[PDB]
């Protein structure tokens, strides 16, 4: 209620590069399984939390490299008798590779998914993802269909190309005598950012993740 | 006053031609040094650089706009539509132009601006739209609420896209030209549209011993044609 | 070996560091960058694009009517056509423009405005407008006599379809502290609207927004806009 | 603690946990004037409810540190007690005073009292 | 179901050098042992799966340095107190040397075998092997017998020569209290691979480890 | 790698050291110091700056 | 000492990693590469051979 007024001394615009503007580590996805799904699973994609997807869309096409940090917490449940140091496995599976089904499943020994095994009291793991689209540039916004086919007509606003691959995270030795509960936190932090075609902001609230329709309000 | 001769069209349009460039780029061909890495094209100089002429739409007092995907109205027409549906690729700019006939005592103003990417919006319901609903071929769609653009943004923002303002105190004729808009050299043109032309009456025409008609003409025309070739010696 | 010791803060997550990570694929070769126009370089770029405003601050009117204010001959002069405030913060005819989405992302901004009105009437409507604009810390004119002392264009429709006003400077930030008010921009009906018989009785204003090459943004932050 | 701010990507934000070194960051110089002012002889605004704060301008204020703790949730229960050590770095000062001789009696208004 | 196509552009052939093709660190060997057989031993090879055994066998020598990589990890048993941080001895016995028989044996405190001291709670040890063979490359495919009587005809395709050497992990203080269970992975890295004379690929399935026997399907 | 071993008194936290921070805003741009009147570089200014004495010691 | 400070992703094993390792046998001195024929550099080499094909597609 107070009208108070502060004279602003300004200079420099390095500020408010688009290097800068979409080059922040934000939180992408914060999921929780329990001892024994019995492991994360998730494919890497922007437009999970409204703020950072309504940050991508202002532009059409978006070059830029993906670096991952996790950073794992473990809370117990139920006597006590210390927090586990227990080992992590974290792999990044392609866009042209199986996903894992369990916990032991074959396809976590792939020697062409990478995998990083880091440890609770450890600093959080952290790697990057290059640039592995077919195309030059993802797509935020397809105006057009998968195929020609039904059961793909369905699928509007869907490229396959721009699918950006499947995170998976599980607890080598995950059995233990008692409990736990594990919470892995997935920052992204772009880089190399090149971007094309700006677009008006959008204003009305999102109505599904994947289709850009719209409500009121 | 001038005529916007291609091949074997033309057009008799008004002295303005101010002929916006999208994003300051004339269409071209596609560079020998990212031809390497895909299929070598063969273009088409004749005659699918040639201005086709829609069926003229009517521009009354409840009018919401009208848009046509590029280039799914040119998919089943003349040449175009005769080489889209035999080569399996293709890639190629757009040569947009718009003409109102109106007296000097018709009011109205006209927002042409070309949407690339435009995805539909399909208003309170979270299914996405149909193939019906997109591909409306040359009769083209209406808007629904193009306050919202039909996707979630603003008009007021569209002007950030390549746009020509028609005036009918000022001016009747738009001229908007589309280079290559697509993070692939190549693509398919009976499954994606690269463009959106739309019309949208900003302000509503109006008058008193008018017509209330006011007939609206567009007019597209793609500017260099590259398609994958179709006759290959296979020999040696 | 080399003899080191390790300082505070080592084995700590910053979000905003910026140091190099091992490659998860060393030897992918990504796909080659093809040439795709609308780079875009500097987000200072979108705030200079000229975009509509809603001037048409009467209540209960939604859609496109925000976005035009009438001019009739049922109006007499001297009306109160609009009022623009200039503070990108609060709701007005600027809230809806690119300056004020892309401003809203950052906390302090300071620079010049462009502000341009297109008169979409007939051929041959012809009438005038005050254009005034008032200074920061001022006050906004009650009748077309004050903002005739003040800073003023006559704008003459009949002839010029379009005007452009040059904001000085505005000015804002974030610090329950609100930034005080950064100005006016404001029209009174000079005349009365002319139209012949034939034309409409009615017409309409539209309005566009932008920003000088001396804009500038700082502390960027989270959009209120979910 | 399970409030959305805490995933802001425009708040820094430093993980760190007990059994390793103490955090460490650098806050930059964040105040709109060129210089951070003790004292205000002046009020923020013209109107009521700001003249009860006299000598308080919000260009001086420095912002604000949230610690919490990711795993908070423990079978049985801890007390955890936070430390705050502040370095100033490349400080510039104008225009000395004379020292402070009074007891304090406020925490933002500069009052006074015997002894 | 849906026939999509996208427009793929490449340049560059340093993916497919057979380094980097061969240059992939896969799992070669997992076990489990409790707590008091009493301790790991594995000889090296690399037909252990069936992936990595149809890779390296498209060629007929290949003569690489391999590094390995053990990553254990420990699982408790029945009341709680923590993952003890043992400490786990690692070592490499060559083609010419004994192996230990027990987990107190006198092998264990030989001077010639390299040996590597590592904790749970640390980093995964690592160490590179040379490459030790009597010839200059090893033989995938051998259409020989190794000599000229009896109860070696049985061994046909086995060059002694071949053999890599033992590797045998022990936890020095193994015992304990209470219980654990211990998984032992190894990580082999081939390094300055160089390979000859191109083979065709295996199609049938495998009938033994060490006999390229073949069945139907 | 570099093989490198850890000094006594490694991890530890001195109140009087003096060694660089990771900044919290990389790409903050600060407000430009304009030029302020009474620079002081050292407190020894302070003590040369003539101040009144309390001469009556009477109680 | 010099003052190092540990970043995050420290005490890591990535699959993909590409560092130098500690050599267990120092003063080995392998066997000499003698020459052998039909040394591959590339797989490329080997889709460039010509193969069978199974035209007869009769099931």
């Amino acid at each position: 209620a107070i009208q108070t007024r502060a004279v602003i001394n300004q200079h420099g615009t390095s500020e408010t590069l688009v290097e800068n503007f979409l080059g922040r580590a934000a939180l992408v996805m914060m999921k929780d399984f329990e001892y024994k799904q019995n492991f994360f699973k998730w494919t890497i994609n922007t437009r999970s939390y409204v703020q950072l997807r309504r940050k991508f869309e202002l532009f059409t096409y978006i070059r830029f490299d993906s670096e991952i940090t996790i950073v794992p917490t473990i809370r117990l449940y139920t006597s006590y008798s210390g927090l586990p140091n227990l080992t992590l496995q974290a792999m990044f599976v392609p866009v042209g590779a199986p996903t894992p089904k369990s916990q032991d499943s074959y396809e976590w020994q792939s020697a062409c998914n990478p995998s990083v095994f880091f440890k609770i009291d450890d600093p959080p793991a952290r790697m990057t993802i290059p640039f592995m689209c077919i195309n030059s540039a993802y797509g935020m916004f397809y105006d057009g269909f998968a195929g020609f086919e039904k059961t793909a007509n369905g699928l509007y606003g869907i490229n396959p190309a721009n699918t950006m691959g499947n995170l998976c995270i599980r607890v080598v030795n995950a059995y233990q005598p008692v409990q736990y509960t594990i919470t892995i936190r997935i920052y992204l932090k772009p880089k190399h950012i090149k971007a094309w075609v700006p677009r008006p902001p959008r204003t009305m609230p999102y109505m599904s993740i994947a289709n850009t329709n719209y409500t009121g309000h | 006053v001038l005529q916007l001769k291609l091949g074997n069209s033309a057009i008799v349009t008004q002295e303005a031609a101010n002929m916006c460039c999208a994003y300051g780029e004339w269409p071209s061909y596609l560079p020998d040094n990212e031809a390497t890495a895909i299929d070598k094209p063969t273009q088409p100089e004749t005659s699918t650089d040639r201005f086709y002429t829609l069926k003229s739409v009517k521009w009354e007092g409840t009018s919401t706009g009208w848009w046509w995907k590029l280039p799914d109205a040119l998919n089943q027409t003349g040449m175009f539509g005769q080489n889209v549906q035999y080569h399996y690729l293709y890639r190629s700019g757009f040569l947009c132009h718009v003409q109102c006939n109106a007296t000097k005592f018709h009011q109205g103003a006209l927002l042409v601006v070309a949407i690339p990417e435009h995805q539909l919006g399909k208003y309170n319901t979270g299914t996405s739209a149909s193939f019906d609903d997109v591909m409306k071929g040359k009769t083209g769609g209406v808007f629904t609420h193009p306050y919202v653009l039909d996707d979630g943004t603003s008009l007021a923002c569209s002007l950030i896209f390549p746009h020509q303002w028609i005036n009918l105190r000022t001016n009747n004729s738009a001229t908007i030209m589309l280079p290559w808009m697509n993070c692939a050299p190549m693509d398919f043109a009976l499954r994606h549209n690269q463009w959106t032309l739309a019309i949208i009456p900003v302000v509503p025409l109006n008058t008193s011993g008018g017509t209330t008609m006011v007939p609206i003409t567009v007019s597209i025309a793609p500017m260099c044609c590259e398609f994958n070739g179709l006759r290959n010696a296979i020999t040696q | 070996g080399v003899p080191t010791y390790l300082l505070p803060g080592s084995s700590q997550f910053m979000t905003t560091d910026d140091h190099s990570s091992a490659p998860a694929f060393p030897d992918f070769s990504p796909t080659p960058e093809i040439h795709i126009p609308g780079r875009v370089h500097n987000m200072l770029e979108l705030v200079q694009v000229e975009s509509m405003m809603e001037i048409n601050n009467v209540a209960g009117s939604s859609g496109m009517e925000r976005l035009r204010v009438e001019i009739s001959v049922q109006t007499d002069m001297d009306a109160l056509l609009f009022n623009i405030p200039l503070d990108i913060q609060l709701d007005g005819p600027l809230r809806s423009t690119l300056l004020a989405n892309i401003a809203r992302y950052y906390t302090h901004w300071s620079g010049s405005m462009e502000m341009t009105f297109m008169f979409c009437g007939s051929f041959m409507a012809t009438g005038k407008v005050i254009l005034c604009y008032t200074p920061p810390g001022g006050s906004c004119p009650t009748d077309r006599e004050s903002a005739m002392l003040g800073t003023h264009i006559v704008w003459d429709f009949g002839l010029q379809s379009s005007i452009t006003l040059v904001i000085p400077w505005i000015s804002g930030s974030h610090f329950k502290s609100i930034n005080a008010n950064v100005g006016y921009v404001t029209c009174f009906m000079q005349t009365n609207l002319i139209v012949p018989k034939e034309a409409a009785t009615s017409t309409y204003i539209i309005g566009f927004a932008a920003a000088k090459n001396d804009f500038s943004l700082r502390l960027m932050r989270d959009s209120p806009d979910i």
